[PDB]
């Protein structure tokens, strides 16, 4: 009780999981600010300024980038999930055996 | 009535007003009407500084 | 549509302390999340529905 009450870094193993997930979500949202080669990151700006033949080209650039950003996110979550699963499997074993 | 030369082109500032571009784009008097970064048919509901 | 800025959401009076020269705010997604009403100069919060 005294050790935990006096050591800020004691629970880093749990804090790291919280931090890594928060950094992945914030990264994903920030990618919505990316132009990906388009005239603007804001989809409404494209639709309000240009008509259909030139807007579609600009939109395709945002779709390509945003789809790529989301695919990156999900792949990382699957890899991270696998690591957490192994940790949970170990914890379950310790509960049974300790 | 008179227009400036190309070497000494004239600049007129437009501000503090409402603009109707429907008289310009739909005019038959123009040989060229080329817009960059914006559609002339959508320009009629945009705002500028 | 605020001064050419189009979007959809719920509008409310804002508690954000805008300085006189400020017309709008933005979020981390580069979206607008607060605007100044071009007639009443009231600051409004924007949240989607
Ligand atoms: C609108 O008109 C009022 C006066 O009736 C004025 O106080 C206000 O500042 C005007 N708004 C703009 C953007 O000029």
């Amino acid at each position: 009780q005294d050790s935990l009450s006096s050591t800020p870094s004691a629970l880093g193993k749990l804090q790291d999981v919280v931090n890594q997930n928060a950094q992945a979500l914030n990264t994903l949202v920030k990618q919505l600010s990316s132009n990906f080669g388009a005239i603007s990151s804001v989809l409404n700006d494209i639709l309000s300024r240009l008509c259909p033949p030139e807007a579609e080209v600009q939109i395709d650039r945002l779709i390509t980038g945003r789809l790529q950003s989301l695919q990156t996110y999900v792949t990382q979550q699957l890899i991270r999930a696998a690591e957490i699963r192994a940790s949970a499997n170990l914890a379950a074993t310790k509960m049974s055996e300790c | 009535t008179r227009f400036a030369s190309v070497y000494a082109w004239n600049r007129k500032r437009i501000s503090n007003c409402v603009a109707d571009y429907s008289v310009l784009y739909n005019s038959a008097s123009f040989s060229t009407f080329k817009c960059y970064g914006v559609c002339p048919t959508k320009l009629n509901d945009l705002c500028f500084t | 549509n605020f001064n050419g800025l189009t979007g959809t959401g719920v509008l409310t009076e804002s508690n954000k302390k805008f300085l006189p020269f400020q017309q709008f705010g933005r979020d981390i997604a580069d979206t607008t999340d607060a605007v100044r009403d071009p007639q009443t100069l009231e600051i409004l919060d924007i949240t989607p529905c």
